[PDB]
């Protein structure tokens, strides 16, 4: 709406712009009023998308965590509670505008795998973070909405790509992670895990120098993840 | 928590 | 205006939870409402105001820090000159704030040394934000602001305070920041804070352990200044 | 630039 009289060109120049000054809210707002131009987004621009939005759900989930921390040790008046909820309306509101963004309309536009699974990793990952605050009688419908946007991006991405395709290994990651800290399922993120760690490593002799960067960097994001994990 | 992916 | 319905003490315990949380826009907006409560602050709670605001107040500077440096090299169309303008008219935005709170009616309800100066030396540092920024016909004016100001708080601060107080040693030193980076009076800056240190060094011998630590640190930091500007 | 004072 506020980024309609701006130009598509003018929105991606100052979204990397905010980008540079560390003005993750501009910078969301601005790809918001890019995608709202209602073309699809380039390679470049779908990482823009995704940086701003990770970075402002990130500084809120980091919030509601310490917020939550002290609201349990508090169980003292209904403040820490009201804050909690005012950061968690908050962050449910930034999923909501990026979940609305892909369902409006960047998937159904999104032939290709690269930005199929890309947007359904997305989809994935900010089901997942409403997941992180939900109690109520959607709970499990949250849970089963990411499940099923991960899933289905699984089921692209080991068709369609190779197994050391840096979108293949995030989305796996964040798959892997959403099993442990989500779906009480820790044996499954561990053989996500390793698996795609192993498939990795057999095409690994395949990549130039530049590729082989990207992807080992993932996989031993992988590794941590499992080390931690066992 | 476990680390998800971070920005490249 | 929005925060006119909270209690006083819930705006005031609010504040101390963003902060825990890093959500230090949040800090200011419950800091103005606690301020516009009309009742004069607490050491503590006026400690709680500058830290909101200068956190703020921090982060547009950096980003329009960036924005102009970029600007500086570009001179390609208009989308860097209009984002640092807008960065630029948010931040001469959150100084007025402030500079409100401080004229309505924080600084003419200071009584005391320790408050007053307080309020002037944030005043100052205000002023001098505005000055960083400032192009125009009130340039001048600005600065003048600025030095009229942080001149008061010194002034009270000599007459009132230990050389060794907190305070008087971090208005000093803003204050000869004012000089070197604002003023183009770098030999102003150096004999502020040489003075300044000096008459602290020379009454460290009458305080605690504790006061010595606060004072030692802000001594430090002066010291610091001192080897960069010679 | 110069450093002013951070916070306490």
């Amino acid at each position: 709406g506020a980024m309609g009289s701006m130009e598509r060109a003018s929105l991606i120049q100052k979204a990397k712009l905010a980008e540079q000054a560390e003005r993750y809210e501009d910078m969301a707002a601005f790809m918001k009023g890019a995608v709202e131009k209602g073309e699809e987004l380039s390679c470049e621009e779908r990482n823009l998308l995704s940086v701003a939005y990770k970075n402002v759900v990130g500084g809120q989930r980091a919030a509601w965590r310490v917020l939550s921390s002290i609201e349990q040790k508090s169980n003292k008046g209904p403040e820490v509670r009201e804050y909690r909820e005012k950061v968690e309306t908050e962050l449910q509101g930034v999923c909501d505008t990026v979940l609305g963004l892909l369902d409006s309309h960047l998937i159904k536009e999104a032939g290709d795998a690269e930005s199929r699974v890309f947007y359904l990793k997305m989809k994935g990952d900010y089901y997942r973070y409403l997941a992180e605050v939900a109690t109520g009688d959607d709970k499990k419908r949250i849970i089963d909405s990411a499940r099923s946007a991960y899933q289905e991006a699984m089921d692209i991405s080991k068709k369609e790509m190779p197994p050391t395709n840096p979108i293949r290994l995030g989305l796996a990651l964040n798959f892997s992670v959403f099993h442990y800290e989500i779906a009480n399922s820790p044996e499954e993120a561990i053989s996500l895990a390793k698996t795609t760690f192993d498939e990795a490593m057999a095409d690994l002799h395949t990549l130039s120098e530049d590729s082989y960067k990207d992807s080992t960097l993932i996989m031993q994001l992988l590794q941590d993840n499992l080390t931690l994990w066992t | 928590r476990t680390p998800s992916l971070p920005t490249p």
